């Protein structure tokens, strides 16, 4: 098989920039290359066909060039509904390959999360299990990185995290970390806590509660 | 001016068996013939190995090599009777008579060594509920689709065997003339 | 007046086996060549194989080779895809694509069809537990503050988390469930003015409609 | 009009219906011309383009005759010409060349053998002038290279067709 | 009787370009032929679609379809000289003068729009040291056996291009009269 190879997997770019991505095959290919772009809830729809063409519905900002080997997909002013991801594909040799895909995010100002952490809820605890939620909201750039302390003690295990796509309106993310223990191994511990560091701040942030 | 001859050929042996019964018995047996054994499939573009639209069998020449020893005794003799109507002699193992005997395309086979051979034209199965077809016509025979493996049987002859207490071995070859039409290649590039 | 309607979403037992359609409409299949894409969640596309409603000749990617199975109905216009011994590792969306009608087509943007989910999961219809997550009392932010509700062990997926029945839609953050043994979990949190709270009064409302149920959880 | 710089070739096909060519009769009389029975004797296909001689980037097609309804499959593209090595190829040059194609017609008798006769006047057989269910006749196959304009042509096709048995009805008053 | 003609063909594009140089200037381009282009590789046993062990090319017949339009102006003229040794004259995009206009193999193809053809016979490439070959028989054309890749060769034409300041565009087809023999079918069975 033909391996499509697309760089970078991910970037960001602010509005009215030039965006361009690319699409290497491990062999060549004719026009039978073309690019998808797909949203979140969305089917994939063909965007530029055979290298260079448009696709109906597509605009004008965008472009594509290319052969042999080497592809890319630029965008002259990009602007938000841009934002998605784009794969390029070959149908030149079976089996039909599909490269990684590039993700095109908006790029915005750094910002720091808002934490906050969660005890259990009594009536959870009457369950007998019990789940401390740590949320981290609205701040750029994703990378972050949450350690959860419990008396001082790292625990890895019962974490599970989740994360938002890029917020519509101010272009944030968020993120959301839960650790689940039962009501016994929680009752015997003091102190929890929530940690994260962020390109913002050298000093990892802390969020911490000791029970009742 | 796609017209094109050859002539096609398969081969496979055949096994009368010993037998017991010491009044004269029959064993009927049946021909159809289908090109798809005749053909191997091509590859690629061109589905089969021969590149034509079109044919029909001119001829149908079926032979009849023995294993059978000419000093092997107990000797028989049998009949040729050629069917082309898939409307069959029941397939017997041990028939009380020969009925293969009072039909116009009776021709004679000795048994167990004798060389036997039909030079002969098929004819197809159209359709199995009316059963019809043509007279013996060169000019006006028809022809057939060249298709991958939905090809007609065609009905051909009609077989019998007088039984013995040894066993009749025969290397039966079918060969066919068979006439083409519309040269069908495919080149895909590189 | 293209377009190609695939099956509904499906919902299977592991070691099952299931049957996908794709229906097209505005165009014969019998022109073109019809496939089938499978996307894993988050994951990146992947080609299935391809048939050719004419021939029936199909092509496969190896990987898949056993477990589908491509076939074209002409007459009814549709192409099937054929799972068999369903694994979690199955579940994913599932696209068929096709072409336009020859006579120098090639193009007509995509039909990568609306895609079928398929779930494999041998989870029985649970309702959310649903639990109030209220603050420690320590200054989160200065003066605003953050409430959420933690919806846990729930099957299947979707549920809807609204605040205050929809009063409150600013500031609100649901995170995309996540399973944990075989039950979905998610959480919402919600954000206002330090002001109005505990002033006004706070509830989440939840509903799964696989089960129907309908919950509200107050804050205190 | 495309946009791929390689030569690239756009494959069609011709079936041809008999109810395209009539209008339904009335009254008694279901079809306007009165017989029962038709017979084809040759088709002559004809081809006018829209396309201007001043126009550029020239090029060129083949034209193949079908007769069995085994088809190229109809494609945009085509990496290469599948018409180039038939026995039936005529060579249609392209945007404004005119063509024409003055041959005998095959209608399809029964899709799964796909049989026909040999070129014979004499021994061709009748067809029953029927209301809707009139067959269709696999004629051609065709091929376009692609170009960067489009190519419009005006595709007259022309049959000379015998007839049989007149069958009209006159009602009363 | 195994002897078989057919007529096979090829076809590609070719581009002339815009130059800027206002002296008459001459592209200078060869053409080599090898049959490995006009053939599909064949499956299974066969390995070559064409059943036949033998070719022989009669004739080579070389079309060349503009897409230059009538209205185009900064008219040309070309030459066309037959080369049949593997000899060429180098290939040159502006070259201050035709090196073809002397040969007697020399046939004159106007520019653009022109529609040119050459009807004759190939050479292929015996050895390229010596570069030996018949003369004008068709009795004694000897054969040359189909082969899987290996195939040879044939030095058919060497070909002229006034050079404009518009861009020339050329549907250069290549059809070839040859001769066969020795049809080789393979058909296993099943």
């Amino acid at each position: 098989n033909i391996v499509m190879t697309q760089s970078p997997k991910s970037m960001s770019m602010s509005v009215g920039e030039r965006v361009t991505l690319s699409c290497k095959a491990s062999e060549n290919v004719g026009t039978f290359v073309f690019w998808y772009q797909q949203k979140p809830e969305q089917s994939p729809q063909l965007l530029i066909y055979g290298a260079s063409n448009r696709y109906t519905g597509v605009p004008d900002r965008f472009t594509g060039s290319g052969s042999a080997t080497d592809f890319t997909l630029t965008i002259n002013n990009v602007q938000a509904e841009d934002f998605v991801d784009y794969y390029c594909g070959q149908s030149y040799r079976y089996p039909l390959t599909f490269a990684a895909g590039t993700k095109l995010g908006l790029k915005r100002a750094d910002a720091a999360p808002t934490v906050s952490i969660f005890p259990p809820s009594s009536e959870q605890l009457t369950s007998g299990g019990a789940s401390v939620v740590c949320f981290l909201n609205n701040f750029y750039p994703k990378d972050i990185n949450v350690k959860w302390k419990i008396d001082g003690s790292e625990r890895q295990n019962g974490v599970l995290n989740s994360w938002t796509d890029q917020d519509s309106k101010d272009s944030t993310y968020s993120m959301s970390s839960t650790l689940t223990l039962t009501k016994d191994e929680y009752e015997r511990h003091n102190s929890y806590t929530c940690e994260a560091t962020h390109k913002t701040s050298t000093s990892p942030i802390v969020k911490s509660f000791n029970r009742n | 001016n796609g017209i094109f001859n050859t002539r096609l050929s398969c081969t496979f042996g055949y096994t009368v068996k010993a037998t017991t019964v010491r009044t004269p018995s029959w064993a009927v047996d049946m021909m159809r013939f289908n090109i798809n054994d005749f053909v191997p499939p091509g590859g690629g573009t061109n589905k089969i190995s021969i590149p034509f639209e079109y044919y029909r069998i001119r001829k149908v020449k079926v032979e009849f090599w023995p294993c059978s020893p000419i000093t092997q005794g107990d000797r028989g003799v049998g009949s040729t009777a050629v069917i082309l109507d898939d409307n069959f002699v029941t397939k017997a193992t041990a028939l009380t008579y020969d009925p293969y005997v009072n039909y116009s395309s009776r021709h004679t086979i000795p048994q167990p060594f004798s060389y036997h051979s039909r030079y002969f034209t098929p004819k197809p199965v159209l359709d199995s509920t009316i059963d019809y077809f043509q007279p013996n016509n060169k000019r006006n025979q028809l022809w057939l689709r060249l298709q991958t493996s939905a090809n007609v049987d065609h009905v051909g002859l009609g077989i019998a065997f007088e039984n013995s207490t040894y066993d009749q071995d025969y290397n039966i070859r079918v060969t066919m003339y068979v006439q083409f039409r519309e040269f069908n290649l495919k080149d895909p590039p590189l | 007046q293209v377009q190609l309607q695939q099956s509904g979403a499906e919902l299977v037992r592991p070691g099952v086996s299931v049957k996908i359609s794709c229906k097209g409409s505005g165009y014969t299949f019998t022109d073109y060549a019809i496939h089938w894409v499978k996307q894993s969640h988050a994951k990146s596309l992947e080609w299935i194989g391809l048939i050719s409603t004419y021939y029936g000749d199909a092509t496969y990617n190896q990987n898949f080779k056993g477990e589908a199975t491509m076939t074209v109905d002409k007459s009814s216009s549709t192409a099937y895809m054929e799972l068999a011994r369903l694994t979690s590792e199955d579940s994913a969306i599932y696209y068929c694509a096709r072409g336009p009608f020859s006579r120098y087509d090639y193009f007509a943007m995509d039909n990568w069809g609306q895609g079928t989910s398929v779930t494999v999961s041998s989870a029985k219809t649970t309702p959310p537990s649903v639990y109030p997550l209220a603050p420690g009392s320590a200054a989160q932010t200065n003066s605003m503050v953050t409430l959420g509700c933690l919806v846990k062990g729930y099957f299947p997926e979707p549920v809807t988390v609204t605040w205050n029945s929809g009063s409150l839609s600013s500031g609100v953050h649901t995170f995309p469930a996540v399973l944990q043994s075989d039950l979905y979990t998610l959480s919402s949190s919600v954000t206002v003015p330090s002001s109005t709270w505990p002033s006004e009064t706070v509830t989440c409302n939840v509903a799964h409609p696989a089960s129907s149920t309908k919950v509200d959880k107050k804050i205190v």
